[PDB]
RNA sequence: AAGUUUGAAAAGCACUUUGGAAAGAGAGUGAAAUAGAACCUGAAGUCGUGACAAAGACAAUGGAAGUACCUCCAUUUCAAC
RNA sequence: UAAGCCCAAUUAGUGAUUGCCCAUUAUUCCUUUGGUAAGGGCGGAAACAAAGGAGAAAGUGUAGCCCUUCCGAUGUAGAUGUGGCCUGGAGGUUAGGACGAAGCUUAUGGCGUGAGCCUAAGAUGGACCGGCCUCUAGUGCAGAUCUUGGUUGGCGUAGCAAAGAUCUAACGGAGAUAUACUCAACAUGCAACGUUGGAUACUGGAGCGGGGAAGGAUUUCGUGCCAACGGCACUCGUA
RNA sequence: UUAAUGAGAUUCCCUCUGUCCCGAGUUACUAUCUAGCGAAACGACAGUCAAGGGAACGGACUUGAAGGGCUAAGCGGGGA
RNA sequence: CACUGACAGGGAACGUGAGCUGGGUUUAGACCGUCGUGAGACAGGUUGGUUUUACCCUACUUAGCUGGAAAUUGCGAGAAAAAGAUUAUCCGUGCAAAGCGGACGUCGGGUCGUUGGGCCUGGCGAGCGGUGGGUAGUACUUGGUACGCUCAUCACC
């Protein structure tokens, strides 16, 4: 039920989640880092994310945003460390991997091939403004598609 | 309508755009007019910010007030190792202006002028000038050379050599930097093959202050001035600061502009970069070239002052440390902080003033600390002041028990 | 400019010679300026590639002091509020040439900025035209078939190196140098363009009669 | 405000595996599982992704006429035609 | 030696009276449409199997009976006409559908000047429904600071800055000390929770101290628990 | 006309001062960067100018002059 | 009134309020004079009387990243170059001269083909050199480079 088919069904793994409860747009960022990443390459990514040695570069949801100089490694000037995002990712990278070992692969042969991120339906609250307005505080999910295929 | 008063526009509209300079090194942007009449010489050298003092001198002056009177002079005291001679440059003319020949390359380059072609040189394969290296003294690099040089000589108009810093020298511990300044002196003077022989004389050796200055002269300065980041309109620009009631804030420009142009002028005065701009300096006179303290311990000894002390003050020079070195002192003030390296140029107003022709005779230059309020102009005046101190007394008693 | 080690390995593997595009070379001393500025320009519109020369040596009718002030009053327009990005009045008198054609071209089309790119201008003669072919004129724009003579005419190098053109004292020389060598180059082969001649005359004499005779009647002999 | 309108029938996903769980990956029921539970169909708008077309700055869109490239489309021809 | 002004001309004292470019204009050709339209044909001439053809309706209007011939065609407000298009129902009449109905999708073609109609394909759907004549109406949307529902750039932006404040160890917790190879550890699992002990601070008795009224009504207590809620967090909680 | 009283209106004087000449330095909280969280207003379409005409003050039109693309912090000239 | 060389006149939506300020004009309170029967009026006087929003686009100020001459493509070839068996077949000097001065060689061999053919490669030596070692005496701002002889290799070969 994923948006790609990958080449052999046989030599590839899939993970899925679904609402995540991180940001669409931070996750969107992350995940989008890692398409075309073999594994364990991602998983250091990650791990050296959460370190704050390395950046998530961000596109098209970078809007007045800080720079930095770690960003340069991606050709880009603006990049963040959001860790809630990282962690959902890595836990979704180690389904794959479990998958992959359950299916008899190799998880130091895999190369994600197919990373993709979605709104998820949004959660309501409210806000209290001036002048005795209530505004809407919303929260925007996201659902995490991916699958790698062994090389 | 007009408006009510008038005064005179804040700022210089020719130093725009007030961005920070694309080189930390003072670069001269033109040199001095070419004189084909003198002797080939050199019209530049790199020499690094120390610190300021203060001297005492008589005026000989006709006609002021201070005539045979002692003044009280502010100076700059600047360290100059002398710069080695790696290169020379040749420039064609151009009718769409100079376009350099080529390069002839020394024999033999040092590391501190390699270190500079590289972001990490002590991790790096130091490879530089390697193959140059092998290339220039076979048959085919001799004749290349050769070929270099008679290019100069038929069609060069501007001769320059290719000079360097020497920081191991400069063994100066608040400067950072290891890798070798590198600028181009132009050779005025003579005609083209003089100036090119002057330059092969030059090549693979050291070049000291005091051939290319005399005390007395006058030199222009180029340099960076000191950095401050983002400032607003009131130190930016000198704008006027608004009255204590305002709304929203008071340091800024109350109108940036009329309805019409329907847009911000480039002449109104907005918060921006301030400090780190290149600027040429003329007109400084040369107090002094004094030698390396190796060399002549009493460099900051006169004739009018007996006592025994160095150019650098009690305590040595705020941020900066001791003056190893040759030094220049010149009058007045310069734009930088300490440890930039600036470049002095040879004048290129006239130089024919009564002021810019005076005989500098120095008679007293302060030593005192320049931490605190500084009272002692040398180390022994302090302890014939105090005497026998706990701590010596301490150290005696260790010494004669 | 510079050719890419790309395009010098294309070269290389395709082993063609050495091609040079069909260029045409205007000699533009002593021309009205308008007037072959018109021509050249309706020649680049039609695919054409011109290079002119000696752009210091155009004429414009009328006293160098008009002249003067003409430009200075088009040096007058600037964008007030940003002079960068305002009007920019190039002093050279090739870069004058090349911005009288381009306000007599659709420039903000691709059309007009392709006729544009094949249009090169230089003051004097530069090393790499000397020697590509015999030079051309326009007839229909020169001065002494358009200006009556009696009436003053402006050079337009004296009055750019009036209105801020710093490089005609260096054009000056580079003429004097490039006039002199090839003064030098053609009393030289004088003895080969006679021996040429000679050898026609010859040839009039060792040919066929037959053949002599339609030369005669042709008028080539 | 709100059709609990899944399916013929709950046959409402046993079991294995990763996960603290939510879930995922398999497996299974079913004619159908993008029919998996307030679940028939599932539009527009907006968004993600893979592939491809390119493209300065002429805001973009638009007309008219060509051309380059593509076309899971429509016709007509394939031989004394 | 105009590319200015005033006069003249059309390849020039050579031999006659049209230099050239551009219209939704003129002339002409083709096609459409409508006339205050103008005419012809319409009693099937005769003959003719497969292995020259087809049509020919007495007609306002249609795919217009058919053919020939002339003339006019723009247009706000506005009028009128249309065998003109489309929608939900009703009388009729013909069909279609589990070998897939309506709905939905389209670089999916065809037809029509158009409103639209029809076909194709769904790797869409799963049970109704099309054409024609007539009858009928809650019968056609781009905008009404239109109604309702949803979405959306702004935007990971503004901000979440009064009431001074937290640190440390241990325990608990999935919430860690989480790594493919090269490999001592840092440079590759960060950050965050509760309790207890220490430390530090604040409230400073007109108290973030004890009890009551009004109001509230189970928020009280213990155990479990973390989906949602406490605009950050939670393993804590008036959840 | 009036002592006393007045967050009432006005003038002058002493004192005093950053009100000013004429600004400079420093602090806390912001802004700024990050983690988590996360709106609104507004939104025809969009956004470089000069001059011309034009509903007589153009971002679109005419003729010229500019204009490589994408970004961070500010700013209040225009967006009548 | 006082300095000064002078204290010119004007425009920019009678420039400029999301720049300020709010003394005036011009709401609601109140007083006076005049007017009006009155409610009230007065460009008459008086006193008191909320100055909201930028985070969007441009402009401007600074601050970064980054492609691009067919201004992203074409392979679409233009040098402010040299001057030659058509730049190929050496290098200097000389005026695009007349001339002039210099070039490492030997003996094979392993291919493709006018001229002591082109290309590649082996064995010896010779040179101009690079990089290190040994050993002098100097120069230079004096710890670090160079230069003289002598080995070692390495590159042109
Ligand atoms: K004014
Ligand atoms: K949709
Ligand atoms: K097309
Ligand atoms: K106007
Ligand atoms: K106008
Ligand atoms: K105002
Ligand atoms: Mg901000
Ligand atoms: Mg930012
Ligand atoms: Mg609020
Ligand atoms: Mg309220
Ligand atoms: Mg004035
Ligand atoms: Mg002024
Ligand atoms: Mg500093
Ligand atoms: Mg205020
Ligand atoms: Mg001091
Ligand atoms: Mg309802
Ligand atoms: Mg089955
Ligand atoms: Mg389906
Ligand atoms: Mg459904
Ligand atoms: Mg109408
Ligand atoms: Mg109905
Ligand atoms: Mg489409
Ligand atoms: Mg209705
Ligand atoms: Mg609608
Ligand atoms: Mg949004
Ligand atoms: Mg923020
Ligand atoms: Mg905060
Ligand atoms: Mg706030
Ligand atoms: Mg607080
Ligand atoms: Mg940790
Ligand atoms: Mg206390
Ligand atoms: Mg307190
Ligand atoms: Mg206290
Ligand atoms: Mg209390
Ligand atoms: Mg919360
Ligand atoms: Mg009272
Ligand atoms: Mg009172
Ligand atoms: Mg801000
Ligand atoms: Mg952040
Ligand atoms: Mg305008
Ligand atoms: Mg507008
Ligand atoms: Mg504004
Ligand atoms: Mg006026
Ligand atoms: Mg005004
Ligand atoms: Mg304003
Ligand atoms: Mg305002
Ligand atoms: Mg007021
Ligand atoms: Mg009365
Ligand atoms: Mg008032
Ligand atoms: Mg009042
Ligand atoms: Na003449
Ligand atoms: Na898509």
């Amino acid at each position: 039920h994923y948006s790609r088919k990958p080449q052999v069904s046989s030599k590839s793994a899939k993970a899925k989640v679904s609402d995540l409860r991180c940001h669409y747009k931070n996750t969107f960022e992350t995940a989008n880092v890692i398409n075309g990443m073999p594994l364990r390459k991602a998983q250091q990514l990650y791990r050296q994310v959460l370190a704050k040695t390395r950046c998530i570069p961000f596109k098209r949801y970078n809007g007045k945003i800080g720079r930095t100089a770690q960003a340069k490694e991606w050709g880009q000037t603006k990049g963040r460390w959001p860790r809630k995002s990282v962690v959902a990712m890595m836990s979704l990278l180690k389904n794959a991997e479990a998958n992959a070992i359950e299916k008899g692969l190799d998880p130091n042969q895999m190369v994600i091939k197919h990373v993709q991120v979605d709104q998820a339906a949004r959660m309501r609250r409210r806000t209290y403004r001036a002048h005795g307005r209530i505004t809407p505080y919303m929260c925007s999910p996201c659902h995490v598609q991916l699958f790698m295929s062994e090389k | 309508s007009h408006c009510k008063f008038e005064h005179p526009r804040h700022g210089h509209l020719g130093f725009l755009p007030r961005k920070r300079s694309r080189q930390i090194r003072g670069r001269a942007r033109a040199f001095p007019k070419d004189d084909a009449t003198q002797k080939p010489h050199l019209t530049s050298f790199m020499v690094f910010k120390a610190g300021m003092t203060h001297i005492v001198r008589d005026v000989d002056r006709p006609g002021s007030k201070v005539n045979k009177k002692e003044v009280v002079e502010p100076v700059t005291i600047l360290e100059a190792p002398p710069m080695v001679i790696v290169g020379i440059v040749g420039y064609r003319q151009t009718p769409v202006g100079l376009k350099t020949i080529g390069t002839v390359w020394a024999h033999h380059t040092s590391v501190e002028f390699r270190r500079r072609y590289y972001k990490n040189w002590k991790q790096s394969a130091q490879l530089a000038f390697s193959r140059q290296k092998q290339f220039a003294n076979t048959k085919e690099g001799k004749v290349a050379e050769a070929r270099t040089l008679n290019a100069f000589a038929k069609k060069a108009s501007v001769i320059r050599v290719i000079a360097h810093t020497q920081l191991r020298k400069l063994r100066n511990h608040r400067v950072g930097v290891k890798k070798a300044h590198v600028q181009e002196i132009q050779v005025n003077g003579g005609s083209v093959a003089a100036k090119i022989a002057l330059a092969k004389s030059l090549l693979e050796k050291e070049v000291r202050v005091d051939s290319v200055f005399q005390q007395s002269e006058a030199c222009d300065v180029c340099s960076v001035t000191k950095g401050h980041g983002t400032e607003g309109v009131v130190k930016r620009w000198g704008v006027a600061c608004l009255p204590r009631k305002t709304h929203r804030g008071l340091r800024k420009v109350a109108c940036i502009g009329a309805w019409h142009p329907a847009r911000v002028m480039y002449t109104v005065a907005r918060a921006g970069q301030h400090g780190y701009h290149h600027r040429t300096q003329l007109n400084k006179k040369i107090y002094q070239i004094g030698r390396s303290v190796a060399v002549e311990p009493n460099q900051a000894t006169t004739t009018y002052d007996l006592t025994a002390k160095t150019i650098t003050p009690m305590g040595g020079f705020v941020g900066y440390g001791t003056v190893r070195n040759d030094y220049v002192m010149l009058k007045g003030s310069v734009s930088g902080p300490r440890r930039r390296v600036m470049t002095l140029r040879r004048p290129m107003a006239p130089q024919t003033s009564r002021q810019l022709k005076e005989k500098i005779v120095l008679k007293f230059i302060d030593t005192s600390s320049k931490i605190g309020h500084g009272r002692f102009q040398t180390k022994k005046e302090k302890n014939q002041w105090f005497g026998p101190l706990k701590k010596d007394r301490i150290r005696r008693e260790e010494r004669l028990r | 400019a510079f050719p890419s080690r790309k395009d010098a390995f294309r070269a290389q593997r395709k082993g063609a010679k050495k091609h040079r595009p069909e260029i045409i070379v205007i000699d533009l001393k002593d021309h009205v300026l308008g007037r072959a500025a018109a021509v050249v320009a309706k020649q680049l519109l039609l695919g054409k590639k011109i290079t002119v020369v000696r752009c210091e040596q155009l004429n414009i009718a009328g006293t160098e002091i008009r002249n003067k002030i003409k430009y200075l009053q088009y040096l007058r327009k600037r964008k007030l509020t940003n002079p960068t990005k305002g009007p920019f009045h190039h002093r050279a008198p090739s870069d004058v040439f090349v911005r009288t054609v381009r306000s007599m071209l659709p420039r903000y089309t691709k059309r007009g900025m392709k006729a544009l790119n094949s249009l090169v201008a230089y003051e004097g003669i530069p090393p790499n035209v000397v020697r590509t072919g015999g030079r051309v004129v326009i007839p229909r724009a020169q001065r002494h078939v358009c200006y009556r003579s009696e009436r003053p005419y402006t050079v337009l190098g004296n009055m750019c190196k009036h209105v801020g053109w710093k490089y005609s004292d260096v054009v000056a020389n580079l003429e004097k140098a490039r006039v002199e060598k090839a003064s030098r180059h053609h009393e030289k082969q004088a003895k080969l363009r006679d021996a040429w001649k000679s050898a026609r005359k010859e040839a009039l004499a060792k040919m066929p009669k037959h053949n002599v005779e339609v030369l005669k009647k042709f008028g080539y002999a």
